[PDB]
């Protein structure tokens, strides 16, 4: 759900940096070199940007945000059983099994309900 | 705290930057797992202030001791949160971006200062073509518009002498290379030398956008941004939910959007990149920051997850869910509440009936002051439980708030300003409002479960306010044309109208009476009837135009029941006010006759009695509705066959080819409206009269008391057209197009109609429903644009020395007198003498207020031409004089000054809107 | 009509059929002919221009050649716009023309109004004044004036008695009317935020606190009702 | 469980619909003849302008079929025999001007029967079609057959003096609806709560205890009465002046009903917009 | 059965014109003319007529009998509107024979849009009822043709917002489409087989279906379980109470049970009144209604209202919450309605600010004035590391507990109360099986 320009452009600067670390002799054509400088350049604006804070900071929070959205086959949450068999390929705990996954279906609701209400703004119970 | 004037001109960057208090670097708002500022975020503490009272983020000071010391680890001021609402950023751009509100919005103002086209403007701006900025070897001019091919063309040929460039920096440079002086005198010159008046009208406005600029102080350069200010945190929330859930404001989602471009043109100028992947980077930021200060006003808006479009900063001040509209011109308040409204018949004028658990909860701080006064509670909070607990105390308390404390009633919507009044609170049980029945018209409220508002004022000099203006016993007269607002309808009119009716042979006929009292008491013992003829000796006093009332005792031909209604009328007033059937225009005239002889206090005692008197009646009275009160004619089935017999002989007629066909539809249509007209006429011919035999044994006629006919005639509700609908005929119904169908129907409700008939007839139903839900949208247009244009005009001197005026003469159209001179000129002032010697005229000195009695005058002879002074002849700087305005109409004496009249004629205007 | 028809005559909406008025006075004449121009060539009593005047072809004129006509007098007779009226009958004529106009659709249902209330519309409606020509004043010729303003700058220039400004009188719709008033606040307010704010800003205008709206948005006792004896004291304080 | 009170919303099934107003003592209810009260007034005057004279004929049908119910009632009451009551059924069921419908009790057993009539000594329903209804002559005979008058109306007497009513009265049975308007869900009123994070004005609706909204056209109105200090106190001191709105809670409580105005909070707001929309707009003192 | 213009694909409430929301002749007999509503979706909003189906392209089409060589033969067709205006189609209202033919020369008929009246041999169709052009809520009303269309539209936009009462009570005074609606509603228990009452309760009805319609391996006994006291979407009770007594005879199709606002059977939506009409003191101005306290006495207009209430214990950052009866600063007069879980008694009486779950959670550090610290060290309470988090009633609103519903997470253990839950529910469902197990042991021992 990211602008397509944006993506681009950040595959521009992954460019130039394999570029400026290429070296001839090796025999391999800059093609098949460069084309890790320029995913991973994507990688890290998607994780910054997919919402507006950070779901993935840790190391092993990184490695759940690029496999869940596979290992996921069926709407819902994950039973007891499937959180084990997912922590036990990735080398994670169960704890972060589950807190991904609620980070995952999270849905930001714009401004605009009990949140409007600013919670320190009775003064009358302030004066009591 | 004390300012005079409000000031607005164009912000330079040096401006911008003494506002913020910081530069925001890191597009970041929060942690997830802990809800912390980012460092150098949107909404870092370090910039905007602490999250805490009186705290530093990391923790080290906790105290208000520490007012103004700066943290030595986090750098956080110690100070109130509130000032996260006030202060300010800054975010330098790398790159000159221009101010979309001065290139889009028509005329635009940075094309018409360069005299250059739009399109033109645009294309350089999102890089598309090259500029001349400076002369060359004079092949290219300044301000030339070269494509990349010309660029290339140019550049080969005439070498590095010539300048062009892209974007935003190329406007930046033409627009600080300009002198508008010598701009400005040669725009004179060739203004005074041309003979096209286009051209001049085109100059004269350059000459006026260049006059302002020299004359304002901006400067030209600074409708390009280059540093950009950023709202306070405050002002876009971003809250965490339960369930892992944010909500935000769009702004984040455009300053982050703004701030990863600005880095990565930062990033990718200090990369030593090529000339085109920049140039992409300055394009997307130029369209970032256009969309932060106005997303739907170039190209596609750029819209969130529900693919709806994001809210930019124009979007918070325009429209109706704008600023002003939505939180400035009007607000939610305290100390207000809401119920649905009842009819309490015993109320007086300036009561209404306030449940008590509403007025416990509006009048809470004045029970807790009370409270504390006497002693029985010590805290608030002893006096919060004892109001909890609702002791007996509490309402001898209240009892004593509520008395002479006014409460303001209110229901939406408010189309006048006797939409509004101030009512003296009785406490009741129950959870509904109780309202006094005279006030439902001017309220235009009626009990089928419509809701009114509560507000409760809380100064002395709101409550005296209250008390002096908008009590209801001060409101009696309509602001709008100066007629009665209060008046009697529906079952106050029918049993006043029953109370003064008479028959020929009624029980008790022929006594005479030594007075009402004796009329009462013949009445309440069933000895005679309330329409009985009788002879009753009626003492009526008169002013005699020195102050006094002088009695005059005669005999009267009269009933019983208009006796006994003479006990109530004020003393003052002739007899024959109430000797005849009393209709609601006898009524209202009866009121009026009060107020103009007797004055206000009177007119409101006698409305409350005849209020009384006619409820008290109309319940004795006992009518009722069947099924047999509405009498169908005898002769429906005769016409109806003749208009049949007609209609198939034009028919035949038509089907020889002596006629053609409009002919016949329109003769069909001629007779069948003759035909109901017959029928409509032998209905009310039946239904209007009755046989009675007289105390001699021989019939004899007089007016029916048919209760469908009795509440007709007395005007409490209905009329004869509705009657057609009842017992006649429903009559000739429309298409749904305008057209006229050619068989109208022939039965009523009383008969029943068929299937034909009735899915006929809902055509005009739906219509009229479509038309009422529609109209009124446009009648509140039109009332707001009124209130606008008109809301500043304010009286504001008692007289000016003008002598000019208008000429008031009646207004005849088709040979009738629609308006005649005395409702013309019935409040005014003078303009001119009217003594006119020649024509016999009354002496009328200049300047006098035309009151009743000089309008009775003037009636008496022969006048048909007056001059008197207007508003739109006034000789007043920003304002207009009292004596040009006249009377004010709700009051009946000249008006005052300070008055808003203004707001009172749109409102007069605009009310009656949703009836057209 | 009903509500759209006051709604038309409160914006001073031209007809699609103006009716022809006489400019001036002098003995009407047919001159030039092109495709579908028939000229009016007039010849004043005392004056000199003859000034033409555009009719389409299909338009019947109902003047002949060789008479003379008065000013206000009609020609081609239809409905007439009140720009007209005001132009040449004056101010009078239109302030009547618009208060029957519209207590013609008031009185065909029955509602009453005062007049008086027009009155103060119309008064709204004619607050602006064109400077045509300027003598001693400072005022450019050409450009659209506060009336009021035109009339102070006369009285203070009949001091030293020299020669005041030369102007005529216009007449806006109600939402021209209100969108060009001296206070940017109000308009702002009103209608077309960005528009008014932008003019605003590149004209660096300030704005007084006069008006009901302004002190409502600003939270102050409004000038008018009991606030007015406020108001008039700290008007005296500043004098 | 909610009882009905005065403000509720009551309706039939010919648009009439209006608000519980007061609930009066059983012996101040007018009474006929035999003392039996009425349970409902309604204002005959709501009838002629509005056009629906099905509820007029609804009420006369209900009092035929109530007719019929009593007199049913009052046969079994007696302990009479089985015949008799078929006999009256089977007559009551005949009435009609060629009506479709048949019904023989003569396939019915005495059990049958006496269900039948014990299910209908509360009233005998009628069924009317749309279009195809009954007719007024068919329920006159309906009336007669009941032993009541065929006009429909009856002399009734003042509960409250025992005076009798001077016209006859149209009396009879109605279907009556209970609307989901319950004035327990529309009364509300607030003294003081919370407010809104921005605009720092009270919230709106029952539910989040807000308070009732001042909009522009009560402003024109106050403006039109000329009260400065009421539309002074409406704006500042009651929705978002947070020192004036403190200060006045404290003068209340204390007896003095004085107010110190400010500025409103939302003027700031849109000054901090506006100048973060890159446009300089300050207070001028003096 | 509502049709809408609006939704995706459609029109624009804003952007509607007038023509859009008149009635067409085409809305013959397809769509009722006076079922709408009355705010700005006026012309929008329809409601399907009563025959009315949808062709096999999504065309609205209307049944009519066919008339040949003058004699109605009853025979059926549904024809669609391009259909219709190519036809001469006569009233339902045209009287007829015993054997079908018209009585009268001359018959009322529509043709090409159009109503005009036609000799009897040039008739193609007819109208198969007079219900054919209103709809369902419109043709409840009685006396509808005596009422004018506007009240008409009021009436039936009213008729759907009535509230069920405690005891249901027959219309008086019908139009005989109740049956029809309530049955068709689905709100009733309707018998799926015939056969005899074996078993009758306040919340169970059990058939013992006839051996002529029971298949050849099962035990022919049919269970209904009838919902009590239940919420609905509008916070009203939903209830079924059994009409049917010890051994009476059934057949497919009877009503076993009767659902909110049904008697026996048919649509109950109101009470029956003695009404008086006469103005009263000015108590009836302005459509006011004046009610006797006897109204009142006997509860004809007493309703029931359900309420829900939820509480949740999460997870912190600072600890997990605990739903127990241990709660602080709280005397035992709070407790004494909670049990040893924590939760509330089925069947207590409740009022503003009872608790009913007991919650706390982690507080963290605190910052106190000195004088209050040394005020509570001389009154001698304990600092405490919880804060009360308990679901409290909200004010204004009392009432009875009369159902309480505890979820609890796999991997969390239940506690006391769920387990009593599931142990009713499990005696439910071993009553159940073992009335089928009971009969097949006897036949088998038979
Ligand atoms: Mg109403
Ligand atoms: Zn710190
Ligand atoms: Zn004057």
């Amino acid at each position: 759900g990211l602008p397509q320009a944006d993506l681009i452009q950040e595959g521009n600067i992954g460019l130039m940096k394999a570029v400026r670390r290429f070296n001839p002799e090796v025999g391999v054509r800059l093609v098949s070199f460069a084309v890790h400088w320029i995913k991973a350049e994507i990688h890290e604006y998607v994780l910054r940007n997919w919402r507006i804070v950070k779901v993935a900071t840790t190391k092993a929070q990184r490695k759940l945000f690029f496999n869940l959205r596979k290992t996921k086959q069926r709407l819902g949450w994950f039973n007891q059983d499937e959180v084990e068999m997912v922590a036990r390929e990735l080398g994670v705990t169960s704890k972060d099994v589950r807190e991904m996954e609620s980070r995952m279906a999270a849905q930001d609701m714009t401004f605009d309900v009990l949140y409007l209400q600013d919670k320190s703004s009775n003064f009358a119970d302030g004066i009591e | 705290e004390e300012f005079d004037a409000i000031k607005i001109a164009l912000a330079s960057p040096d401006m911008i930057r003494s506002w913020s208090f910081g530069e925001v670097k890191k597009p970041e708002t929060i942690n997830y797992r802990t809800f912390k500022p980012e460092r150098d975020g949107l909404f870092c503490a370090r910039i905007f202030g602490p999250v805490k009272d009186y705290e530093c983020l990391c923790g080290k000071y906790k105290r208000l001791k520490h007012r103004g010391v700066i943290c030595e680890k986090c750098g956080v001021e110690v100070t109130q949160t509130k000032v996260r609402r006030e202060r300010m950023g800054h975010i330098e751009l790398a790159s000159p971006t221009a101010h979309i509100w001065f290139l889009k919005s028509l005329p635009s103002r940075i094309g018409l200062l360069l005299d250059m086209p739009l399109r033109d403007i645009e294309r350089v701006l999102y890089f598309e073509s090259y500029v001349v900025i400076e002369g060359g070897m004079t092949n290219l001019e300044r301000q030339q518009i070269l494509t990349e091919e010309q660029y290339l063309d140019a550049l080969e040929e005439f070498g590095d002498e010539f300048d062009a460039k892209m974007g935003a920096e190329a406007i930046q440079a033409l627009l600080k290379s300009m002198d508008l002086e010598q701009e400005c005198e040669q725009l004179r010159e060739e203004l005074n030398e041309t003979n096209s008046e286009t051209k001049r009208k085109k100059l004269t406005k350059r000459i006026k956008l260049l006059e302002a600029f020299v004359q304002s102080g901006n400067k030209p350069e600074w409708m390009i941004l280059t540093v950009l200010p950023v709202l306070p945190p405050d002002l876009r929330p971003l809250v965490p939910l339960d369930g892992g859930r944010f909500a935000t404001s769009d702004l984040n989602d455009l300053y982050r959007r703004v701030i990863n471009r600005n880095n990565r043109l930062k990033r990718l100028l200090d990369l030593a990149a090529p000339d085109i992947i920049v140039r992409n980077e300055k394009r997307m930021l130029q369209e970032a920051v256009d969309a932060l200060l106005d997303n739907g006003r170039r190209g596609r808006a750029i819209t969130g997850s529900n693919k709806r479009p994001l809210k930019s900063l124009a979007d918070m001040i325009k429209g109706k869910q704008g600023r002003f509209r939505q939180n400035l011109l009007g607000k939610r308040v305290d100390y207000s509440g809401r119920s649905v409204i009842t009819v309490g018949p015993y109320l007086r004028l300036h009561q209404c009936g306030l449940p008590k658990k509403m007025a416990l909860e509006l009048f809470k701080p004045f029970i807790y002051g009370k409270l504390e006064l006497r002693g029985l509670a010590t805290t608030i909070k002893a006096a919060k439980k004892m109001v909890e607990r609702e002791e007996a105390v509490v309402w001898d308390i209240l009892d004593e708030v509520i008395r002479e404390h006014p409460v303001l009633l209110n229901r939406a919507p408010t189309l006048h300003r006797l939409g509004i009044q101030a009512f003296e609170p009785v406490l009741i049980e129950g959870k509904a409002i109780q309202l006094h029945p005279l006030v439902c018209a001017a309220y235009n409220a009626d009990f089928d479960g419509d809701q009114m508002a509560v507000h409760v004022p809380l100064t002395l000099e709101a409550q005296l306010e209250a008390r002096a203006l908008m009590m209801s016993t001060n409101n009696i007269l309509s602001p709008a044309n100066g007629e009665p607002i209060i008046v009697p309808s529906q079952d106050v009119v029918l049993g006043l109208y029953y109370m003064t009716r008479d028959c020929v042979n009624a029980k008790g006929e022929g006594m005479v009476l030594t007075g009402p009292k004796e009329a009462e008491r013949l009445y309440r013992s069933g000895l005679a009837s309330l329409h009985a003829r009788v002879k009753v000796r009626i003492t009526e006093y008169e002013k005699d135009a020195n102050g006094e009332l002088v009695a005059k005792t005669s005999l009267k031909d009269t009933t019983v029941g208009r006796a006994i209604l003479w006990m109530i009328v004020p003393k003052g007033l002739p007899y024959s006010i109430v000797n005849q059937a009393l209709g609601k225009k006898a009524i209202s005239k009866m009121l009026n006759t009060c107020y103009r002889i007797l004055g206000l206090k009177p007119t409101v005692i006698f409305a409350d009695q005849i209020m009384y008197t006619g409820f008290a009646y109309a319940a004795r009275s006992g009518a009722s509705v069947g099924i047999d009160d509405m009498v169908i004619p005898e002769k429906k089935h005769e016409i109806i066959s003749e208009a049949e017999a007609e209609v198939a002989e034009i028919q035949e007629q038509f089907q020889s080819g002596l006629v053609t066909a409009g002919e016949r539809y329109n003769k069909v249509i001629d007779i069948w409206a003759a035909a109901n007209d017959r029928v409509s006429k032998a209905m009310m011919d039946n239904l209007q009269t009755e046989t009675v035999i007289n105390r001699d044994g021989q019939e004899e006629k007089q007016v029916s008391f048919n209760s469908i006919y009795m509440m007709a005639d007395s005007g409490a509700r209905g009329s004869a057209a509705q009657i057609r609908q009842l017992a006649g005929m429903r009559g000739l119904m429309a298409k749904p197009d305008g057209s006229i169908i050619e068989t109208p129907i022939t039965a009523n409700f009383r008969e029943g109609l068929n299937v034909l008939q009735y899915f006929i007839s809902t055509h005009g139903a739906r219509k009229g429903l479509a038309d009422t839900a529609l109209k009124t949208a446009n009648s509140g247009y039109l009332t707001r644009r009124l209130v606008d244009v008109a809301q500043d005009l304010v009286v504001t001197e008692d007289d000016c020395g003008t002598h000019e005026g208008i000429m008031m003469t009646p207004v005849i159209e088709g040979g009738d007198v629609k308006e005649p001179l005395r409702d013309r000129v019935l409040g005014r002032v003078t303009a001119e003498d009217v003594l006119k010697p020649g024509t016999a005229d009354i002496l009328v000195p200049r300047n006098t207020l035309l009151h009743e009695q000089w309008c009775d005058l003037l009636e008496e002879n022969s006048v048909d031409a007056v001059k008197v002074r207007s508003v739109v002849s006034c000789d007043t700087d920003f304002g207009v004089c009292a004596h040009c305005y006249g009377r004010d109409l709700a009051r009946g004496h000249i008006i005052n000054k300070g008055e808003a009249i203004g707001v009172i004629a749109a409102q007069s205007i605009g009310e009656p809107g949703t009836q057209l | 009509g009903g509500l759209p028809r006051v709604a038309d005559l409160f914006e001073a909406r031209r007809p699609k059929e103006p009716a022809i008025l006489a400019e001036i006075s002098g003995i009407v004449s047919f001159g030039k002919e092109t495709k579908g121009k028939r000229r009016l060539v007039i010849t004043p009593v005392d004056g000199s221009d003859p000034y033409e005047e555009m009719i389409p072809k299909w338009r019947q004129l109902n003047v002949f050649e060789g008479e003379r006509v008065e000013r206000g007098d009609v020609i081609s007779d239809g409905p007439e716009a009140p720009h007209d009226i005001l132009r040449l009958r004056g101010v009078h004529a239109v302030t009547r023309y618009i208060v029957n106009e519209v207590q013609d659709v008031y009185r065909l249902q029955g509602v009453k109004i005062n007049d008086k209330h027009i009155e103060v519309i119309v008064r709204q409606m004619l607050r602006k004044a064109t400077i045509v020509n300027a003598g001693s004043s400072d005022f450019l010729e050409g450009e659209q004036v506060e009336y009021s303003r035109v009339k102070i700058a006369n009285r203070e220039l009949e001091a030293n008695g020299k020669v005041g400004a030369t102007y005529s009188r216009d007449l806006l719709g109600i939402t021209k009317a209100s969108l060009a008033t001296e206070s940017f606040i109000s308009a702002a307010s009103f209608q077309e935020t960005t528009r008014v704010l932008t003019e605003a800003a590149v004209a660096g205008k300030r704005d007084e606190l006069r008006g009901l709206k302004e002190n409502v948005i600003v939270g102050r006792l409004i000038p008018a009702g009991t606030g007015y004896a406020y108001h008039q004291d700290r008007m005296r304080r500043r004098a | 469980k909610r009882r009905i009170q005065p403000g509720d919303k009551m309706a039939g099934r010919h648009g009439n619909k209006g608000v519980i107003s007061k609930i009066n003592p059983i012996e101040d209810m007018p009474y006929d003849e035999n003392g039996t009260p009425v349970d409902i007034v309604l204002n005959p005057l709501g009838v002629p302008s509005r056009m629906n004279i099905g509820q007029i004929l609804e009420t006369h049908l209900g009092m035929a079929a109530k007719g019929i119910g009593d007199k049913i009632n009052a046969m079994l009451k007696q302990q009479q025999e089985v015949a008799k009551l078929r006999e009256f059924i089977q007559r009551a069921y005949d009435l009609g001007a060629d009506v479709r419908q048949k019904v023989d009790l003569s396939t019915f057993s005495d059990e049958e029967v006496m269900r039948l009539a014990e299910n209908l000594r509360k009233g005998m329903p009628i069924a009317t079609p749309v279009f195809d209804g009954a007719k007024e002559a068919e329920i006159k005979e309906l009336l007669k057959l009941g032993d009541l008058p065929t006009s429909g109306q009856i002399r009734l007497y003042d509960g409250r003096t025992g005076e009798q009513f001077e016209r006859p009265v149209t009396v009879g049975y109605m279907y009556m609806l209970k609307l989901n308007h319950l004035v327990d869900d529309k009364m509300h009123a607030r003294s003081t709560g919370s407010y809104s994070l921005v605009t720092q004005q009270p919230l709106g609706g029952k539910a989040q205890f807000g308070g009732q909204r001042f909009g522009e056209m009560e402003v024109w109105a106050l403006e039109a009465y000329g009260a400065a200090y009421t539309l002074q106190e409406m704006l500042t001191v009651k929705s978002d002046d947070v020192n004036g709105r403190t200060k006045m809670y404290k003068n209340i409580v204390d007896g003095n009903h004085q107010m110190e105005p400010g500025m409103p909070e939302s003027f700031n707001v849109l000054l901090k917009e506006i100048r973060s929309l890159g446009i300089n707009i300050e207070l001028e003192d003096e | 059965r509502r049709i809408s213009a609006l939704g995706p694909g459609g029109l624009t409430r804003e952007r509607a014109g007038f023509e859009v929301r008149d009635v067409h002749p085409t809305h013959y007999g397809r769509v009722c003319p006076i079922e709408t509503p009355e705010g700005p979706n006026i012309g929008l909003i329809n409601s399907l007529s009563v025959y009315a189906q949808t062709n096999e392209y999504g065309f609205l089409e209307t049944p009519y009998r066919k008339v040949t060589d003058g004699v109605v033969t009853d025979e059926i067709h549904y024809l669609s509107a391009i259909e219709e205006g190519n036809y001469v189609i006569a009233q339902a209202n045209s009287n007829l024979d015993e054997e079908g033919h018209f009585v009268e020369d001359l018959v009322t008929c529509r043709s090409k849009g159009e109503s005009s009246l036609f000799s009897r041999d040039q008739v193609d169709y007819m109208d198969v009822s007079t219900q054919q052009v209103v709809s369902v809520g419109a043709s409840l009303i009685p006396f509808l043709e005596h009422d004018d269309a506007n009240r008409a539209l009021m009436g039936a936009n009213m008729q759907r917002q009535a509230v069920p009462t405690l005891r249901a009570d027959k219309p008086l005074v019908g139009t005989g489409m109740e049956r029809a609606v309530a049955v068709d509603s689905g709100v009733t228990a309707v018998a799926k087989r015939g056969g005899v009452v074996q078993y009758v309760d306040a919340s169970r009805i059990v058939i013992k279906v006839n051996e002529d319609e029971m298949y050849p391996g099962e035990a022919g006994i049919d269970i209904y379980n009838l919902t009590k006291y239940t919420r609905s979407n509008q916070n009203t009770c939903i209830n079924q109470m059994p009409c049917v007594s010890l051994g009476e005879p059934v057949e497919r199709g009877d009503v076993l049970a009767d659902g909110p606002s049904t008697d026996l059977g048919e649509l109950a939506l109101g009470q029956n009144m003695r009404v008086a009409f006469m103005p009263w003191n000015g108590y009836n101005f302005e459509d006011s209604i004046l009610v006797s306290e006897r109204v009142v006495q006997e509860d004809r207009f007493t309703t029931i209202h359900i309420q829900e209430l939820a509480c949740v214990s999460r997870d912190t950052k600072l600890g997990p919450e605990e739903i127990t009866a241990d709660i602080p600063n709280v005397g035992e007069a709070a407790l004494s309605k909670l049990d040893e879980s924590g939760i509330v008694y089925i069947g207590a009486e409740v009022t503003g600010g009872d608790i009913l779950v007991g919650k706390v959670t982690p507080k963290g550090e605190t910052q106190l004035t000195p004088e209050e610290k040394l005020l509570r060290a001389i009154f001698g309470e304990k600092a405490s590391d919880v804060k009360d988090s308990s679901l409290r009633v909200p004010n204004g609103v009392s009432g009875t507990v009369i159902d309480v519903q505890v979820f609890t997470r796999d991997g969390v253990e239940k506690d006391k109360r769920a387990l009593e839950i599931e142990e009713m529910q499990l005696k439910q469902a071993k009553k159940d099986l073992s009335e089928e197990l009971q009969i097949l042991e006897a036949g088998l021992f038979s």
